[PDB]
């Protein structure tokens, strides 16, 4: 029984935050503080097996880690997606405007 | 519809003050804008990073806030990346960087208030428009 | 329209919304479909309408 | 010393840097050291792809191909850490690099069978006690094999699997089941295999060259059709550096 | 496979395709020109100057 894995990933909380480990990086942009020094931290430090790891990056400043606790609340994980994060992906979706 | 003083009334600051431009001032705006920042910003995007656009949700939201005169004029002399991290004048048009982008070796400080208040008043009249890039043409 | 007019009328008489949609008549149902509608051909597009969408 | 006006449509763009048949030396690994490999390339010189067998089910044959996509097909300017592991074997972790190159090549017949020739995520290892590398060292491992489109890619009616229609738009009313493999995309994710024989190595730079031969599956249309197994045999080349 | 003039050209030694393969089984022939499609074709290019020569 075949699925679109995109379509659904959409149904789970990848459709509704943004998930460390698979949306694209210009998502972030859409939280203050985020765009683009955390942003990159992020996906390069991807995946994370629970949203607070995401804490957990080395060389983070502390003012860098108070974005993150205030930023948590609209973070999620969910399991890699090779579809979505392939290609490089996560840095250039092919969507501009 | 006309272009009114409430129209043309914008945040000065992010502490609640106001300014209301004249419509030469809107005007003059849209010249200067057209004239230094429209090759890579027309209708509100960006071409050469369409991550980030001009919208007034999106510049409240930059850091430090840009969605006022005082926040854009600040961009204008000392342009940052979307958090504030890094200064970016060696590649984004400012008067710190006018030696290296020539057209704004003469902006006045007037002048830059008068692309600022482009900036706020436009998305204004064009809505979605404004930003929006080609799905909104 | 008229589907919709024949329901309302079910269900101010009190049926439920199964009795009033079971009392349309599919002869009118498949009126309501585009399948029937004449300006959804195509010239070299031959024979009956059942060769396309199917035998209803 | 070449330059880009020196190589430029000559064809040498897509060869590996050669050793000549005076280095037959040995490299030293000291087992405290850090190393890297700075620059490691695959020149493919024959591509083989697995027969579907008639029905027989005897052994299929690799059979010969010939290339349609001209001189693209070369990886290069791959860089990774070289580990060394406790029981004197090393590792190449690859990184980075032009690690992947889309090829075409055509059968008997004209069958057409494109593949992501590649190496991605490479992790290979050398036998146990490897003091020198020497003209007796291989590495073995292996890699991943991603769809050879990726999710954006949209087929001749729209159809893809992070964007384009989800139907068979043209045929509004046809039944969907026998159309849902065509209309529902996959995207392919698959090992491949991978020797590299140490034929040269110049002890006193650190480079070595050699043969290769990998194997993995070609391109299935992001699950329209069977992938075919496809074997590519080549030279390559490596700097090995203290890092 | 209702194949006629196939076998002919088989009898005679014509194997091979220019795409590659033979009527024995092989891979990656070179059939030279000679090929089933190259007999076809001087055929083709025969009947023409033949024609040509019975208008004259
Ligand atoms: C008023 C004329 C007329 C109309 C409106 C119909 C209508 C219909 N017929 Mg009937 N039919 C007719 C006359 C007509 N018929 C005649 C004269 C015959 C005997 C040939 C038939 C025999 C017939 C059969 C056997 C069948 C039908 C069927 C049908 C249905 C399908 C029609 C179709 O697929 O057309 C397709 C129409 C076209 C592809 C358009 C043709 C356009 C021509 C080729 C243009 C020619 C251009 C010209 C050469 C240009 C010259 C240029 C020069 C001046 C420079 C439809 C209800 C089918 C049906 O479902 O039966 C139950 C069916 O099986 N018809
Ligand atoms: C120009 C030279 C030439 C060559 C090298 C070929 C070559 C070929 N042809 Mg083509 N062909 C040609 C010209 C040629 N053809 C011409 C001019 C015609 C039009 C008539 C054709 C029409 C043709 C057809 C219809 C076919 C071929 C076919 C073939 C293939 C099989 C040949 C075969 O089995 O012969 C068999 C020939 C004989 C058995 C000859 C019999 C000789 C009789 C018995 C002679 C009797 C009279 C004699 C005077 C008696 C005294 C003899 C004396 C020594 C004692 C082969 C690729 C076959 C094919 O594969 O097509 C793709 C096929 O079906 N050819
Ligand atoms: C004397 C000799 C006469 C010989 C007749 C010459 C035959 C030539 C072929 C004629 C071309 C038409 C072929 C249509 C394609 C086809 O196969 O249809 C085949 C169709 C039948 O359609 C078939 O139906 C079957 C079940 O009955 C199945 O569903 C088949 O799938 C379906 O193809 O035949 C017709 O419908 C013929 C009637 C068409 C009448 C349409 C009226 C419009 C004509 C006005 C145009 C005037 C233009 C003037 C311009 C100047
Ligand atoms: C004086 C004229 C200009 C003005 C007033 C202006 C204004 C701005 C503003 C306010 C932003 C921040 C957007 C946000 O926070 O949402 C921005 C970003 C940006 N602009 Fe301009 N701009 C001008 C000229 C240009 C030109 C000519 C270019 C192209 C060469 C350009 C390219 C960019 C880029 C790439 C960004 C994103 C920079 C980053 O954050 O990394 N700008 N601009
Ligand atoms: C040797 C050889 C061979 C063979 C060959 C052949 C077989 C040939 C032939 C040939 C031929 C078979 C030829 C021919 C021809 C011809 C011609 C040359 C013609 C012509 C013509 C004309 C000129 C005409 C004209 C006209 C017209 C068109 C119309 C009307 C009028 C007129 C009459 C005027 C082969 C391949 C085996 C191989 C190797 C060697
Ligand atoms: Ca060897
Ligand atoms: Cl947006």
């Amino acid at each position: 029984e075949l699925v679109n894995v995109v379509d659904e990933k959409l149904g789970t909380a990848y459709g509704e935050k943004i998930d460390l480990n698979n949306t694209n990086i210009a998502a972030f942009i859409q939280y203050r503080g985020l765009y683009p020094t955390l942003a990159k931290l992020i996906v390069k430090n991807a995946p994370y097996e629970s949203v607070e790891d995401v804490l957990n990056i080395p060389g983070l400043t502390e003012r860098q880690k108070q974005i993150l606790r205030e930023n948590l609340e609209h973070f999620t994980v969910t399991e890699v997606e090779t579809a979505l994060v392939e290609g490089g992906d996560r840095y250039n979706n092919g969507l501009y405007k | 519809a006309e272009l009114t003083p409430e129209v043309l009334t914008v945040p000065l600051n992010s502490e609640g003050k106001t300014i209301t431009l004249t419509e030469k001032q809107y005007l003059e705006g849209k010249r200067l804008f057209q004239y230094a920042c429209a090759s890579c910003h027309v209708g509100g995007i960006t071409k050469t990073n369409p991550s980030l656009d001009l919208r007034t949700e999106t510049l409240a939201l930059a850091t430090p806030p840009r969605d006022n005169i005082e926040g854009l004029v600040d961009y204008m002399k000392n342009p940052t990346t979307y958090d504030g991290e890094q200064e970016i004048a060696e590649v984004h048009p400012s008067l710190r960087s006018a030696d290296i982008f020539p057209k704004m070796r003469n902006l006045t400080e007037k002048d830059l208030v008068a692309i600022a208040g482009h900036i706020l008043v436009e998305p204004k009249i064009l809505g979605d428009k404004w930003g929006g890039g080609k799905v909104y043409y | 329209q008229e589907i919709n007019r024949r329901v309302q009328a079910s269900l101010a008489s009190g049926a439920t919304l199964e009795e009033a949609w079971s009392a349309i008549p599919e002869k009118l149902a498949f009126y309501d479909y585009i399948g029937n509608n004449p300006a959804k051909g195509g010239l070299f597009r031959t024979g009956p309408m059942n060769k396309g969408d199917g035998i209803a | 010393t070449l330059t880009y006006d020196d190589i430029v449509g000559t064809g040498l763009a897509n060869k590996c840097p050669t050793l000549d048949d005076t280095a037959r030396g040995a490299y030293p690994i000291d087992s405290s050291q850090t190393y890297r490999i700075a620059r490691l390339c695959l020149q493919p010189t024959t591509f083989l792809v697995k027969e579907e067998p008639k029905n027989k089910r005897q052994e299929a044959e690799f059979v010969p191909t010939k290339l349609v996509t001209r001189e693209t097909t070369s990886l290069d300017q791959i860089q990774g850490e070289l580990k060394v592991n406790s029981d004197g074997s090393l590792t190449f972790v690859e990184e980075d690099g032009i690690d992947f190159q889309p090829v075409t090549v055509q059968m008997a017949g004209g069958e057409r069978i494109p593949l992501l020739f590649t190496v991605k995520n490479l992790v290979a290892s050398t036998q146990p006690n490897v003091t020198s590398i020497t003209t007796s060292t291989d590495f073995k491992g292996e890699f991943n094999v991603p769809s050879y489109r990726t999710a954006n890619f949209l087929d001749p009616k729209g159809r893809g699997l992070a964007s384009g229609y989800d139907s068979a738009i043209a045929l509004p009313q046809a039944k969907e089941e026998e159309l849902a493999r065509a209309n529902v995309k996959r995207f392919s994710l698959t090992k491949g295999q991978i020797s590299l024989n140490v034929a040269k190595v110049d002890g006193r730079t650190g480079e070595i060259a050699g043969t290769f031969e990998s194997e993995q599956l070609s391109d299935d249309d992001m699950g329209a059709h069977e992938p075919h197994e496809v074997k590519i045999q080549g030279v390559f080349y490596a700097s090995i550096e203290p890092a | 496979q209702g194949m006629f003039v196939l076998p002919f050209m088989a009898r005679l030694g014509v194997t091979g395709s220019w795409s590659g393969w033979s009527i024995t089984g092989e891979t990656g022939i070179d059939p030279g020109f000679w090929s089933f499609e190259g007999v076809a074709l001087a055929h083709i290019v025969l009947s023409g100057l033949l024609f040509l020569a019975a208008c004259w």
